[PDB]
RNA sequence: GUGGGAGAGGGUGGUGGAAUUCCCGGAGUAGCGGUGAAAUGCGCAGAUACCGGGAGGAACGCCGAUGGCGAAGGCAGCCACCUGGUCCACCCGUGACGCUGAGGCGCGAAAGCGUGGGGAGCAAACCGGAUUAGAUACCCGGGUAGUCCACGCCCUAAACGAUGCGCGCUAGGUCUCUGGGUCUCCUGGGGGCCGAAGCUAACGCGUUAAGCGCGCCGCCUGGGGAGUACGGCCGCAAGGC
């Protein structure tokens, strides 16, 4: 039932608040810009809840996509 | 009468009528079809079959406009969204890439009574 | 809003003795501080109803201590009302 | 006096003079709003996710500052006036929360 | 008091993107739309589909939950400011300062009223198209109020947990939100699920009681007549108590 690794264990000592580390945040977005479900970012209620606002900030500095297109359909 | 050989192929599939536009690599249309162009008149315009002829016809029409390969773009959830692309792979153009791009509001406009649940 | 030093300068100015922080004076002194600050914020923002509730309560609480201060020691009661400037 | 981080994204197709100009006007602004610098990270251009202002790229700044709370909104409101400055996001600084410690 | 903490709690200003709609330009040919099937409707004055540009209003996708905040009605992009509530730890200060609460006062979804302002989409009334044995209605196309904002009224509801507030007491187990800790766990405050004792007419409730108690407020006394009449009070009116 939808399984793989959690984006969490693929990273190390990382700031969940830096709206500027595009290089990392991107990982928490799907093929579409859509923000990944907890059951995949493997985060905790509070963690996830922070990563949300931290993303949407970057999404405004145009460092992260609001939305993307689905290749191979 | 010009030349292209490579371009975009949009599909505007719908629960009412699939329709295919074909354009140059810049977006400007070249030839289009649809269940309407093809004979069909009423509902029948929706059928996957319709979507077939529409796709094919549209390709055929650009085959002569001088074209060989195209990038596909899907928009909508047609009764025959798929046989619109399937008609293309079996049409005779190199389907470089098939991309989905259905427009989705980030929740904005009230829909019609029939589409309720999103004011 | 109301910061650290902001608070002391009044608890300092209102303690019955060194270290007193829950004096029925120190308490009322503080409620008033807020109460007034809150009443400024509602001078404009007259629409912010939820803030108003808090005030309505902050006031009751102040009136409640006062009420007691005046039963136990009807002197200090005068003092407080004098310093602060209450009733009118 | 609270610590704010100020972001500024502006048209990436500018020579020194123009850059130098807005860069000054921006400093020239923080001066008037009780804002004091604490460090400025100046990442040049970068590949934008979406096209901000017809452009596919943008020039970034970043300003660790401290200034009077009351006059933040004024500052932000004042930085946007330039037609080159196409993004201003000011933020209350805050300590890094750390997942996967 | 100090030191921490979570949060769509509230008010104000600003701002970001997706989408609809309309306008401008390119390209483009015979239909688009819509339905069970159709027609009304729009299109040769060039529509739909496609690309670039602009305007405007309204709502905030993924995150989102079985989740969070609030006294309730309710609250969901982002940022800043202004502000309320509340939880924990430390055991530091005051020393019964408490609880409830008829009147009174304030808040109160939606629809509705007044005056200005705005108006994209939706949409009562309404204009048409169909459907049926009939057409008023369900289905389709248009469309005004309204929906949106400021200020002022309106004071109702399946305003629901159909469960008034406070406190003390009475097995556990499991999931979760959020704090602290000697951090396979314990402990404090929320939110759910089973279930002891017990209660219940049954259903079910069961440390978030509908159990065992105490205080205080509201309310009930067959159905229809009827939330009607009369009288009063509030309202500009609708109409409310
Ligand atoms: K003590
Ligand atoms: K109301
Ligand atoms: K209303
Ligand atoms: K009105
Ligand atoms: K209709
Ligand atoms: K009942
Ligand atoms: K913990
Ligand atoms: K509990
Ligand atoms: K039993
Ligand atoms: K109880
Ligand atoms: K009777
Ligand atoms: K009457
Ligand atoms: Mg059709
Ligand atoms: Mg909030
Ligand atoms: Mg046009
Ligand atoms: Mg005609
Ligand atoms: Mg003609
Ligand atoms: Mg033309
Ligand atoms: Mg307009
Ligand atoms: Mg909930
Ligand atoms: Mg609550
Ligand atoms: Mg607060
Ligand atoms: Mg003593
Ligand atoms: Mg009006
Ligand atoms: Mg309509
Ligand atoms: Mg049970
Ligand atoms: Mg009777
Ligand atoms: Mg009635």
């Amino acid at each position: 039932p939808s399984r793989k690794a959690k984006v969490k264990a693929t990273l190390g000592e990382f700031d969940l608040r830096d709206y500027r580390n595009v290089e990392v945040l991107k990982r928490f977005l799907s093929e579409t810009g859509k923000i990944l479900p907890r059951r995949r970012t493997g985060l905790s209620g509070k963690e996830q809840r922070i990563l949300a606002k931290t993303i949407k900030r970057a999404r405004i500095l145009g460092l992260l996509p609001f939305t993307e297109k689905l290749v191979r359909k | 009468k010009r030349q292209v050989a490579s371009g975009r192929a949009y599909i505007h599939a719908s629960y009412n009528n699939t329709i295919v536009t074909i354009t140059d690599p810049d977006g400007n249309p070249i030839t289009w079809s649809s269940g309407g162009v093809i004979g069909y008149k009423g509902s029948r315009k929706g059928t996957p079959y319709a979507a077939q002829l529409a796709a094919l016809d549209a390709a055929k029409k650009a085959m002569a406009y001088g074209m060989q390969s195209v990038d596909v773009i899907v928009r909508g959830t047609g009764a025959g969204r798929e046989q619109a692309i399937r008609a293309l792979q079996a049409s005779g153009l190199q389907v470089k890439s098939i991309v989905d791009d259905t427009p989705v509001p980030h929740n904005g406009c009230r829909p019609k009574k029939k589409f309720r649940k999103a004011s | 809003p109301i910061t650290k030093e902001e608070k002391q300068k009044v608890i300092q100015e209102f303690a019955r003795f060194p270290g007193d922080t829950g004096s029925t004076e120190v308490q009322v002194a503080l409620l008033t501080l807020r109460i007034n600050r809150l009443s400024e914020h509602l001078k404009v923002h007259k629409k912010d109803h939820h803030s108003h509730r808090g005030l309505l309560m902050m006031v009751g609480q102040r009136r409640r201590l006062l009420r007691y201060l005046q039963r136990e020691d009807p002197e200090r009661y005068r003092a407080l009302i004098e310093k602060l400037g209450i009733r009118g | 006096m609270r610590r704010y981080e100020v972001n500024i994204v502006l048209n990436p197709n500018l020579d020194q003079s123009q850059l130098a100009l807005e860069k000054e006007i921006i400093q020239r602004a923080l001066e008037n709003y009780g804002a004091r610098v604490e460090k400025v990270e100046e990442l040049g251009l970068r590949r934008l996710a979406y096209p901000i202002a017809k452009d596919p790229q943008g020039y970034f700044l970043w300003y660790q500052v401290e200034m009077p709370e009351d006059r933040v909104n004024d500052l932000a409101r004042e930085l946007r006036i330039r037609d080159n400055v196409r993004r201003v996001m000011v933020v209350k600084s805050q300590e890094p929360f750390l997942a996967n410690a």
